[PDB]
């Protein structure tokens, strides 16, 4: 299947209490493999997955240099954003960045990303053509015009179609046993009477990787998405994920309701019925 | 300034069996900004050595964090997650339901 | 692999 590599950065200004906190985190699909935290003692890019410890000291030196440099740039970008929006120096602000690439099963480049958010809102994003920018408001439009003039799209395109996909591919090889492992969901159904006239059917998926999954209730072959309590896919803490879907159902009509599970790990669609 | 109030789920890693070692998970997601206080409670008291994941965020830029600790569920022990965030008037307590 | 040469707003 398709794979992704993402780096997620968060800078938070803390006026009075020193320079901004910077935290970066790297993922292949739903597996974290590195972190960096400007507040931590180590002052290094740090491993967070077994298969990244393969990389030699030159990798950790070079990766540490690059993320430190990012941290110093986004500390200045926080100051520039203050200026562009005319904000007080008294307040805490957030600059988030995401960048990375997708590859197909063939290992070929599919999609690249390079984008920022200021105070939880879209600031600037590289569009899919990796040639042009979506700028949210008139402040981001200032950065957009500067970045058009300085050919920044061309710079990021070279990273996204080059180092990004080369890195992702090397990681998918070296960590093959982790990253190209599919763990199918372990599924069951519960029944909880509310009364003699209604019951809650809860459909469970446990211990699956990756996180991508569809849990769907049907009543006689028809989607019940408006009536289904669907919780956010959630980490178990061991590298696998958890999800449930619940419907409340007329007592005597349980057999009308089917739970449908789709996961990359399932050879075939699972249909679950209440089988007491 | 966009602000988003945390979603909270409290759940075990494994299906709870009374007297068997497990992990208690408080998953806070969908929040902004990133500053957040998360405690795991046993019968209203703060559990000591709680660990959390590295700060990350979703497509929509909202933060998520997993807080977790080893615990041994019993019949009568009540576990909960307490969350404070700038969006909340007062800390929110969500009780662990071993079927949720 | 991190990208490099980060750009001012």
């Amino acid at each position: 299947g398709s794979h992704s590599m993402r780096y997620f950065s968060t800078s938070v200004s803390r006026p009075g209490r020193g320079e901004p906190r910077f935290i970066a985190v790297g993922y292949v699909d739903d597996t974290q493999f590195v972190r960096f935290d400007s507040d931590a003692a180590s002052q290094r890019m740090e491993p967070r997955a077994p298969w990244i410890e393969q990389e030699g000291p030159e990798y950790w030196d070079e990766e540490t240099g690059k993320v430190k440099a990012h941290s110093q740039t986004d500390r200045e970008n926080l100051r520039i954003a203050l200026r562009y929006y005319n904000q007080s120096e008294a307040g805490s602000h957030t600059l988030q960045m995401m960048f990375g690439c997708d590859v197909g099963s063939d290992g070929r480049f599919l999609r690249g990303y390079h984008q920022y958010a200021y105070d939880g809102k879209d600031y600037i994003a590289l569009k899919e053509d990796l040639r042009s920018w979506t700028a949210a408001d008139m402040a981001a439009q200032i950065t957009k015009r500067k970045w058009e003039a300085a050919h920044v799209a061309e710079q990021q395109r070279a990273y996204l179609e080059g180092t990004c996909v080369d890195g992702l591919r090397r990681y998918l090889e070296n960590g093959k046993e982790t990253l190209q492992r599919t763990d199918p969901p372990k599924t069951h159904m519960t029944h909880h009477p509310i009364s003699d006239h209604e019951a809650t059917l809860r459909c469970w998926a446990l211990g699956f990787y990756p996180a991508e999954i569809t849990l769907t209730w049907q009543r006689d072959g028809e989607d019940q998405t408006q009536d289904t309590e669907l919780v956010e896919t959630r980490p178990a803490g061991d590298g696998t994920f958890q999800k449930w879907a619940a419907v409340v159902v007329p007592s005597g009509e349980e057999q009308r309701y089917t739970c449908h599970v789709q996961h990359e790990g399932l050879p075939k669609p699972l249909t679950l019925r209440w089988e007491p | 300034m966009i602000q988003r109030t945390p979603k909270i789920q409290v759940y075990s890693r494994h299906p709870a069996e009374n007297g068997k070692s497990n992990f208690l998970n408080c998953y806070v997601s969908g929040f902004h900004p990133s500053d957040i206080e998360v405690d795991l409670l046993k019968n209203g008291e703060r559990i000591e050595k709680v660990e959390h994941s590295d700060l990350s965020f979703s497509k929509d830029w909202s933060f998520y964090l997993l807080y977790y600790t080893e615990f041994t569920p019993t019949e009568k022990d009540e576990y909960a997650c307490r969350v404070n965030h700038v969006t909340l008037s007062q800390p929110k307590i969500v009780k662990w339901d071993r079927d949720m | 692999n991190y990208n490099y040469r980060y750009r001012l707003f």
